[PDB]
């Protein structure tokens, strides 16, 4: 018998993530930043000035060299700042920020649509409607009721 | 009449030599009179002529299978049925290598037997039933429905090579199409048969409530012929012989069986099977 | 009864010829590539050197005897030998050939990797 | 454990083909099987209901 | 909450990521995003020689596995 | 010859038949194919900080054996066929890696027919995505539910690679167990970090902030990457599946 | 207009064994089985039993009226007879003699089905 | 004419029944001289000859779509084009089976008036590309 | 040499054309969108007007030489005539021919510019 025809790699090689390197030099100007949804991404690694995040334990704001800290993300809404002074806004569905030390940030989400492609009017609709189930009184209904209401409720108020 | 291709070369010769004109594939072209001459006068005469009889069993060579050839088209359209052996099914195992699809007899029912007709016609339904699904590989192995099975067992009772009794043939195939032979394995559907037919099981693990139905005796031939097999006297024994048989197989032998792992256990076992298609 | 097996196996090889051809062996049921793979390993095997014939095998030739003639195939039939490759039964004859020159073929393949490894290291 | 592959043989599995039926019209056959069990089931229950 | 309701984090963003696909803007981004909720997969797992559907995991979201 | 005549009438009518289906295969799969290569332009990102986690040192498998009480393995296969030796390799490295304490999951129609019949009873039932609509992170995480009903230790994810139109390797990704990860992650975030292995990325201070997450997140933490690497696998699955297809196919023509 | 429709279905049946014989049928749109199933419906109902026949078929014959021959076939067309079954229409003569085959059909099959539960009863 | 297959019978007969030398299909060797004799007196007179006209529309019945045949064969080296009609789209609904791949118009627009050059030229450019469309396109 | 030269290009550019229509012009590498370039310019040039047809066409014929051509599609392999586009090399003969040619469309593409530019500088 043939001993072992087969040598699959180790799909995670192909990949090239970052050397977390304690410092001994100074901070860049400008974080790295690399956003991506559920497989392609929106942003690979481009230069950007600040970028401020929602978390469960409120919202966050970051800057070059910040603190190595990874939390979760809490179902909202995302703000970026590029380094010529503008502004550019992504609507979220949870994940996990990565800031490096090195200014390397790299966020995993399941989903990210700019806040362009969203109306206040469909969105209008579905908040009754998430009210409705929520307050129907069923483990099953309550919390779709809850959640959409979660990823709503920041929409009504950025909209606003 | 063995080969009739070869008493058609002949003709060939005889005509060719004295300057005939040849014809098609060099016969002289009569050559259907021929044989036309020589199979009308098969025939089931009338009382009147003694009632008498000559049955025809002519053979004819093929070659690669066809059917195209000048000769055997010209006795096709004579003969009213035909016993078509494909060697297709010969190398493929299975003798005599009879091919249903293309094997007819243009009398059916009013030629066989009262008690051959109900079960033949139960045949015909089954295996026009089993064309359609034999195609396909068993995937549903459990899930295989009830055509599936006496189909294939049906066919391990066509596997011969001499000649079946009347009584020794039908007991075999009422099983099948009433599926007492459902629980065994198809490698096994002959050994069953000898055992049901030349070992008595009840007579012998004493399990004898059958008044005469026993397969010894060899004279229900001509009981089973007049009356039937579909007859109040003998159906229920019937089934009260086959019952039996079937439940001492699957108990004492199939269980035994089944419980072979040795080569050369299995390889005696293996050998044992083939004798069965053989003499049975 | 082995004889008969053979052919009945050969018959059904041949059936799967028409969609291997057409296909590939990739396309077929697992017990039917099986088929495939032990009937190749049949007709492969039904060949081998005649005395007569030296110059052109480039072999010796075997007189198998009869009784040595079924075993081996009831053993390559029951699947009694089907780690085995294929192309240790091209043009040999008794199933004790087949092992020496399966010990021959792994014996060189086996060499190919280690003269490989040299061939790597010393790159 | 390898393949249990069915062949005339007793210890193999059993092997309910045959070679007079034809490969070419099988899938329609399963396809046309598998629809008219579907709609007896259902016709047993229009009757009962 | 729904967190000892049973339910996972995972069935979790994807009943937010439904939601957000529900309320944007007709398009082709929506003609993408779609796909990403929709169900139509199933379980299968196979009898002694029948197929059959391993329904002790739905699916869909709302129900929680048992 | 006149039966034979018409023989090979019926054949070769039979293939210009034949030959035109199996390309209208090809023209549907490269409507499928063209869809999905915008992926590769856009590939090898989502992972890329993913494997710092998961990944270790190539550990043997003969002690991984002697380690775990029962391994998993999920094949990604195919809904249908014509593709090539994928889902086939699939299976002859399964039978290369056999062993006791082993279960299967896969993906795929192609992984119910054959596995049973080459492996009886470790493999257990399948997972199958109509190609309908794309694949998505919940149905990652739909696999990622039946992964857990077993406890197993270490989840051997296999699929196919898609290197180029030419090539579609074999890949693997060995993910660790949950209870077992957060022990080598308080081990690992101890001691110096020095790579133990060539090619691998340090990742110390990672293993200190997640120690300083809470617990149920970390829990999320972890069921959310293995998830990311399952949608990865099923994705380069299908991209491999439309591009081995047309290989497969072009032979056939 | 029935006459013709009919031709026209049996063609692209044809034009569809071809298909289903190397791809498959979920390779189809749910208009086109529709019609793969009516010309398979079409195609065993224009069977029929013969008097002559009763050697062979081992049924009466019948006899079928060419008014009641257009009110079947057209039921069948438009698909107002998909419901029943397959082989309801195999050797039957008229759309009425059907029915009274599927309802049988039913019967003999909600026989083994209670039967199958028995025989789970009993062991 | 309706039809020449038969009339080429009709020479077989008298040529056999007479004696004459068979060939292929047991036709004589002159019996594509014998369509020759026939078709080429039709044409398109000159305007010396009063620009009159003779066209022939000869039919000839094929067998299994056969067109190797011998008297298919000498018809269409003799023909300046052809029709070809198809049974297995005549079923489906389709009449005039044409199809129209295989038959050909050698006078392809010196016919067509002013009107019909442009119309018939751009069917042609919509059903050459008609076909490469529906051909590879599945049925679904 | 030349035209054995000139049967590898267009063979390798048929393959490069099943490539294309299946992958795209810019899977390919830099090597090969050379000649697909080049092949394509070759099967341009192939294309030669007729002097029978001068009338009923209006465009010149233009006989070539046997020696002159071979030098000309030598230029064309080597390399040294590529900055020329494809569409310049149609029905022409010789390569002292396209040049005018090739003079004449960038002189009408510049005149369309200068016409452009001062058709919307005006107003």
């Amino acid at each position: 018998q043939d001993p072992r025809k087969f040598f699959p790699d180790n799909g995670f090689r192909f990949f090239d993530g970052p050397e977390d390197s304690f410092g001994d030099g100074n901070i860049p100007a400008q974080i790295i930043l690399t956003l991506t949804r559920q497989d392609e991404f929106i942003l690979k690694q481009e230069p950007v000035a600040a970028i401020t995040i929602r978390t469960n334990e409120g919202e966050m704001g970051v800057l070059a060299g910040h603190e190595y800290t990874v939390q979760q993300l809490a179902p909202g809404i995302l703000e970026v700042e590029y380094e010529g002074g503008k502004k550019d806004q992504y609507v979220i569905s949870g994940g996990f920020a990565h800031v490096n030390d090195t200014g390397v940030v790299d966020i995993n989400t399941v989903e990210a649509v700019p806040l362009e492609e969203i109306d206040h009017e469909k969105l209008a609709k579905a908040l009754e409607e998430a009210r409705a189930k929520s307050q129907s009184p069923d483990e099953a209904v309550r919390i779709q009721g809850e959640i959409a209401l979660e990823i709503f409720e920041p929409l009504e108020a950025a909209l606003h | 009449y063995d080969d009739l291709s070869k008493q058609a070369v002949s003709y060939r010769q005889i005509s060719l030599l004295l300057r005939r004109p040849p014809g098609r594939e060099a016969y002289p072209g009569d050559v259907f009179y021929l044989h036309s001459r020589l199979l009308e006068r098969s025939a089931m005469m009338s009382p009147q002529k003694g009632s008498g009889s000559l049955t025809s069993l002519p053979i004819v060579e093929t070659l690669s299978n066809d059917v195209t050839a000048y000769i055997v088209t010209n006795v096709i359209s004579i003969t009213d049925g035909q016993i078509y052996l494909d060697a297709k099914l010969f190398t493929g195992g299975q003798r005599p290598a009879v091919n249903i699809g293309l094997s007819v007899s243009r009398v059916g029912s009013s030629a066989q037997n009262k008690a051959m007709k109900k079960v033949g016609g139960a045949l015909k339904m089954l295996m026009g039933e089993y064309r359609k699904m034999a195609g396909e590989q068993t995937s549903g192995s459990q899930n295989v429905s009830p055509v599936m099975i006496r189909g294939a067992r049906c066919l391990q009772l066509f596997n011969q090579k001499g000649p079946s009794y009347f009584m020794d043939a039908i007991v075999a195939l009422y099983a099948v199409t009433n599926g007492y032979m459902d629980d065994v394995k198809l490698q096994y559907s002959k050994f069953y048969e000898f055992l049901l037919l030349n070992k008595d099981l009840p007579v012998l693990y004493g399990q004898v409530n059958n008044k005469y139905f026993y397969m010894y005796n060899k004279n229900l031939n001509y009981f089973i012929r007049y009356f039937g097999l579909n007859h109040e006297i003998l159906e229920p024994e019937l089934k009260k012989y086959i019952e039996i048989h079937t439940n001492l197989f699957l108990d004492n032998y199939q269980s035994r069986m089944n419980e072979l792992k040795s080569d050369e256990d299995l390889v005696q076992l293996k050998n044992l099977l083939y004798a069965c298609k053989r003499t049975v | 009864n082995v004889a008969m097996d053979i052919v009945e196996m050969l018959t059904k090889y041949k059936e799967l010829q028409d969609i291997i051809a057409v296909l590939g062996i990739d396309e077929l049921s697992e017990e039917d590539k099986l088929i495939v793979d032990r009937a190749r390993k049949v007709a492969k095997f039904m060949s081998q050197p005649f005395a007569v014939a030296e110059v052109f095998t480039g072999m010796k030739g075997y007189y198998v005897q009869l009784e040595d003639c079924v075993s081996d195939f009831g053993s390559l039939l029951m699947g009694q030998c089907d780690n085995i490759p294929e192309m240790a039964f091209y043009m040999v004859g008794g199933l004790d050939s087949v092992k020496e020159k399966a010990a021959k073929m792994a014996a060189e393949a086996a060499a190919m990797r280690e003269r490989a490894r040299k061939a790597a290291e010393a790159k | 454990n390898k393949v249990k592959v069915p062949g005339r043989k007793p210890q193999d599995e059993e092997d309910l083909t045959w070679a007079e039926a034809d490969r070419k019209l099988t899938p329609e056959e399963r396809y046309a099987r598998d629809k008219q069990m579907a709609l007896l089931d259902k016709m047993t229950s229009q009757v009962e209901e | 909450s729904w967190r000892d309701a049973g339910i996972s984090y995972l069935r979790y963003l994807s009943i937010v990521t439904r939601c957000i696909h529900e309320v944007q803007k007709e398009g082709p981004l929506l003609t993408k995003n779609v796909r990403f909720s929709t169900i139509g997969w199933k379980s299968l797992y196979l009898d002694h020689g029948a197929t059959k559907e391993y329904t002790a995991i739905p699916a869909e979201l709302e129900k929680i596995p048992e | 010859g006149g039966g034979t005549i018409r023989f090979w009438r019926e054949k070769l009518e039979g293939y210009k038949k034949y030959h035109q289906i199996v390309k209208t295969i090809k023209m549907v799969t490269l409507a499928k194919y063209r869809q999905t290569v915008v992926r590769t332009r856009v590939r090898d990102q989502t992972l890329r900080y993913t494997r710092k986690a998961l990944d270790a040192k190539t550990q043997d498998d003969q002690e991984v054996i002697e380690k775990s009480e029962c391994l998993l393995y999920v094949p990604i296969t195919t809904n249908r066929g014509s593709c090539g030796a994928l889902n086939t390799n699939m299976v002859r490295y399964l039978q290369e890696v056999e062993n006791p304490k082993m279960t299967i999951i896969s993906v795929g129609k192609k992984a119910l027919d054959a596995m049973t019949k080459v492996f009886q009873d470790t493999y257990r039932r399948t997972i199958l995505n109509d190609m309908k609509q794309a694949m998505s992170f919940q149905f990652a995480a739909y696999v990622l539910e039946h992964m857990n009903t077993v406890p197993w230790d270490r989840a051997q994810i296999v699929y196919n690679r898609y290197h180029g139109a030419a090539s579609q390797k074999l890949a693997i990704f060995n993910l660790p167990k949950f209870e077992d990860w957060k022990q080598k992650l308080e081990e690992d975030s101890a001691g110096d970090g020095k790579i133990e292995e060539d090619g691998l990325l340090q990742s110390l201070p990672m293993k200190t902030a997640l120690g300083e997450l809470e617990e149920t997140a970390v829990e999320d933490f972890y069921n959310f990457h293995s998830c990311l690497a399952v949608l990865n696998a099923v994705s380069e699955n299908e991209l491999s599946e439309y591009a081995a297809r047309i290989v497969a196919v072009e032979n056939q023509l």
